[PDB]
């Protein structure tokens, strides 16, 4: 059998001493039948008065179910499952792939002797004056905290050898399923599977028969898995007349999911439908542009597009492009415009930013994503020019670095619509702002701002100046805030005011912004 | 015989998440760990160990060999204190740094602590569980290792110490600082004497290219004022701004006279001649800045903070203080790429913190975490890892350095 994993209850705590609810004699009779078999089979064992512990049991033909919540609350923490699943594009194509349903594996695995006593439960006797039978587990209880972790572990040890013996085959454990892939010839593959099924049996691990096995495609959590290709499960868009905040929220959701394979999906217009919504059942009438987006996406979706698998041999190329303000689309491929995966990036980091900065972040996301899926960073092809980048680069307070990238003249190209002068301008008028301004040339304008906030006034001032000043201007301000904001040269912002300024800024020939206490 | 070590009272073991690694690094890590296994230094562990510390593979300077780097930062923090620094060492002419991490590999770790040293070699795209281990011997990078090995270490050193008393030898985590003032040629030769004298006992590479630090030459970068021919309204304004700022440190700074040249909404470019009054006020301001503020002493019981500003063109600026504006040291650093440079700087500044105070500073990095976590290991070479947090360098502070 397999080596036991030593378990202990959480520090300072004691075993579950929980009372067994009343059980209908019809259920009592069913359990006993069930528990006898389990005992005949070794899974559990009758125990004595010794054991003060107990964990509730109830009936659900009849089925047995023990409530281990309490024991679980009292059981130590384990290095749990994995919480992280592989993404289709990370896989390499395989000729044949068969999944085995490791039947009741927790039951086929021993349980730390010293812990067995804490798994004690009680099958009440039918008649009043007589005692009820007491048992405890000798294996991994169903529904118990350590069962998956411990089951998965052992499984791996069990697989380890056969794995090294058969390098030509990879195996993926997922709870009870076990996936086996290889590039073996149908016959050969199928046999190695049986070669495997046996090795498992050598440990009482019983799997389903070939006649009853599962073969591709695989509708594995949002996906559809073919041997040579992959995709997202078919996504059907409703054709309602009346859309509820809820229906819309779901649409947008399903739409995002598509994004990783279907390029050009767009949700802006739809997302907009959510503004001011007062209830999850509230109906919202679609805007002309939402209906368009719905129809546009509807189309892109009517097309079944698939993804390819990872070819370790070939390089990874990531190509990014601007789909809208704040919107970036990218697609990673190895072979010429033959995607393994694609995706969007809307992440606006900070109230204000510029395409250069935003594009650079899109690169870091993709980078992190790739390292996680293919263990390597892709060569990027971006719509920005080295000099453009390099320029913004060196002049930004924050440090930053982009992998290996190549310029790709594929409009639009990200640029800087403006650059503050490094030196004050000679011949350009000079404004001293604070809500108003005063220039070296005698001019001035005060304005009464209603509702504004301290900082919002500072930008107004500036905005005013830009407005009234000629093509070339020098501006002095005491606001550190506004200064930072503008020095950082944004080209888009959530604040309308700021966007106005930016407009001003783009139009000017020369602008010098200076700060003074 | 293993010294029973314990975690600070009530504290549990670390459960730090493991940052994604590149296949390359994973491969390196597998080769290494597998060998440490055969040699019984580590052992695979089971699901009953919920703890985890992040690992990394870094690169050796002048070597094709990788080096496993475990971020026991959290662990060392939850690790009981153990119950010194040679001010003289910072004064030596040359300090060389050695990696004596392998010393520990020959000293068992208290069986009960071992579960806390748990770490994991992750797998690409989660296709496999992820290889788990824990240490049996003293793990490199653990705050406990130097301590426990202290005794045995002092033994090994006492002969050389008495033999070459003109040499100062400091140990810090996995590093050994060897200082002296001998001619460079001699320094390098007496080091090698030690190396083999270390071999003589048991398994020492040259950290930092096997090159020397020259602490003697380390110096504070005072604040500076633009000295120019003609002075425009702008020049002065910036000038006054900066002065005003520096005033909070050196309160002896006066601006009265300079600010007087700034009355009336003039034009940024209009050239202003300096009245003698102001001319002399500047001068005094200048002399006041010629040196660091008096009364700034190092407090061993406070955290040593280090901030860095990107100056561009490969130029960076830093400052080491414990209390705002009370800098204990300030420096510059010039080249690569933003990140590579930045890491090299961190390390430069760390090494110094040690050499000078014997403690690593807590950095404040002008960078986006995702990024740092991504490339930092590409250029890192130290055996230790400082504490660090990420920030947004104000526009002005940079202008003032
Ligand atoms: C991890 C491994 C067994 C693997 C596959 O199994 C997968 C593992 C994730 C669960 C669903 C099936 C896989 C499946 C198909 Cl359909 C095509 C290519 C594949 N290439 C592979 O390397």
């Amino acid at each position: 059998p397999i080596e036991t994993v030593p378990v202990k209850l959480k520090p300072g705590m004691d075993g579950p001493k929980v009372k067994q609810w009343p059980l209908t004699e019809e259920k009592i009779k069913a359990l006993v039948e069930i528990c006898t078999e389990m005992e005949k089979e070794g899974k559990i064992s009758k125990i004595g008065p010794e054991n003060p512990y107990n964990t509730p049991v109830f009936a659900i033909k009849w089925r047995k179910l023990v409530d281990f919540r309490e024991l679980n609350k009292r059981t130590q923490d384990f290095w749990e499952v994995q919480l992280g699943i592989p993404h289709p594009a990370g896989l390499k194509k395989k000729k044949s792939v068969t999944v085995l349903d490791v039947g009741d594996a927790y039951f086929s695995v021993p349980l730390d002797e010293d812990f067995r006593k804490y798994t004690a439960f009680t099958i009440p006797s039918i008649n009043n004056e007589t005692p009820g039978i007491r048992y405890q587990y000798n294996v991994l209880p169903q529904g118990w905290k350590g069962s998956p972790a411990i089951f998965q572990s052992s499984m791996t040890k069990i697989l380890e050898p056969f794995r090294k013996q058969n390098p030509d085959i990879v195996i993926y454990q997922y709870m009870d399923d076990l996936y086996v892939g290889s590039d073996l010839e149908i016959g050969q593959h199928r046999t190695k599977i049986e070669e495997l099924r046996q090795h498992l049996l050598r440990w009482g691990l019983t799997t389903p028969d070939k006649k009853h096995q599962k073969e591709p495609p695989f509708l594995w959590m949002g996906y559809e898995l073919h041997p040579d290709k992959w995709t997202v499960q078919p996504i059907v868009l409703p054709e309602k007349d009346s859309w509820t905040v809820n229906d819309i929220q779901k649409l947008v959701g399903k739409l995002n999911w598509a994004s990783q394979i279907y390029p050009g999906i767009k949700v802006r217009q739809l997302c907009k439908l959510l503004r001011g919504t007062k209830a999850l059942t509230e109906v919202i009438p679609l805007t002309e542009e939402a209906e368009l987006e719905l129809a546009e996406n509807r189309e892109i979706l009517k097309e079944p597009v698939h993804g390819v698998y990872y070819d370790p041999s070939k390089d990874l190329i990531a190509e990014i492009q601007k789909q809208g303000q704040g919107q970036w689309t990218y697609q990673i491929y190895q072979e010429p415009f033959k995607n393994l995966k694609t995706g969007k990036y809307a992440r606006m980091r900070g109230a204000h930013t510029n395409d250069v900065k935003q594009l650079t972040e899109a690169v870091q996301k993709i980078t992190t994503e790739s390292i996680v899926i293919w263990g390597k960073t892709p060569k990027f092809k971006l719509p920005i020019q080295k000099e453009t980048w390099e320029t913004w680069w060196t002049e930004y307070w924050q440090a930053t670095w982009i992998p290996e990238w190549e310029f790709v003249n594929t409009p639009p190209l990200v640029k800087l619509w403006y650059q503050l002068e490094k030196e004050p301008i000679v011949g350009a008028e000079t404004f001293y702002v604070d809500a108003g301004y005063v220039t070296n040339r005698g001019r001035q304008k005060v304005v009464t701002l209603t509702d504004t906030t301290n900082q919002k006034t500072e930008l107004q001032a500036i905005y005013l100046a830009l407005q009234d000043s000629g093509l070339e201007v020098n501006i002095v301000t005491d606001s550190q805030y506004a200064l930072g904001i503008i020095q950082a040269q944004p080209d888009q912002s959530e604040s309308e005011l700021v966007n106005q300024i930016i407009e001003q800024l783009i139009k000017k020939e020369k602008v010098y912004l200076a700060w003074v206490p | 015989e293993t010294v029973p070590v314990k975690l600070k009272p009530g504290m549990d073991g670390p459960k730090v998440k493991q940052w994604p690694l590149t296949e390359e690094k994973i491969k390196a890590l597998v080769e290494i760990c597998t060998e440490m296994e055969k040699e019984g230094k580590i052992s695979k562990i089971g699901p009953e160990n919920p703890y985890n510390t992040p690992v990394f593979a870094i690169k050796k300077k002048d070597s094709t060999k990788w080096r496993k780097l475990v971020d026991f930062r959290e662990l060392n923090k939850r690790t009981q204190d153990f119950w010194p620094h040679p001010a003289g060492l910072k004064k030596k002419k040359s300090v060389t740094v050695l990696d004596v991490g392998d010393a520990y590999f020959s000293v068992p770790l208290d069986e009960d602590f071992r579960k806390y040293t748990a770490f994991t070699i992750p797998s690409i795209n989660n296709e496999t569980p992820g290889i788990r281990y824990q240490y049996n011997v003293l793990p490199q990078g653990w705050k406990g290792s130097p301590a426990i090995f202290q005794s045995s270490m002092t033994k090994i050193l006492e002969p050389f110490r008495k033999q070459n008393p003109d040499i100062v030898i400091y140990q810090y985590m996995d590093d050994l600082y060897v200082g002296s003032d001998l001619e460079i040629g001699q320094h390098r030769t007496k080091i090698e004497e030690l190396r083999q004298h270390l071999l003589r006992w048991g398994l020492p590479p040259f950290l930092w290219m096997g090159y020397e630090l020259h602490p003697d030459k380390w110096t504070v970068q005072p604040i500076v004022l633009p000295e120019k021919d003609s002075w425009t309204v702008n020049d002065i304004q910036k000038l006054v701004g900066k002065l005003n700022w520096a005033s909070q440190i050196y309160p002896g700074i006066k601006v009265r006279q300079l600010c007087k040249l700034l009355r009336g909404t003039k034009a940024l470019t209009e050239v202003i001649p300096l009245t003698e009054e102001a001319e002399l006020e500047l001068a005094e301001n200048r002399e006041i800045l010629k040196e660091p503020v008096h009364g700034v002493y190092y407090d061993p019981s406070k955290d040593l903070i280090a901030e860095i500003q990107k100056q561009g063109q490969g130029q960076w600026t830093y400052q080491i203080y414990q209390e705002p504006f009370k800098n204990l040291k300030t420096g510059k650093y010039a080249r690569t790429n933003d990140v590579k440079q930045l890491t090299e700087a961190v390390q430069k500044i760390t090494t110094e913190s040690i050499v000078i105070w014997g403690k690593t500073p807590k950095f404040k990095l002008p960078i986006q975490k995702e990024t740092w976590e991504t490339w930092w290991t590409e250029y890192w070479q130290a055996t230790w890892i400082p504490e660090w947090e990420f920030v947004n360098t104000p526009p002005l502070v940079k202008l003032w350095y």
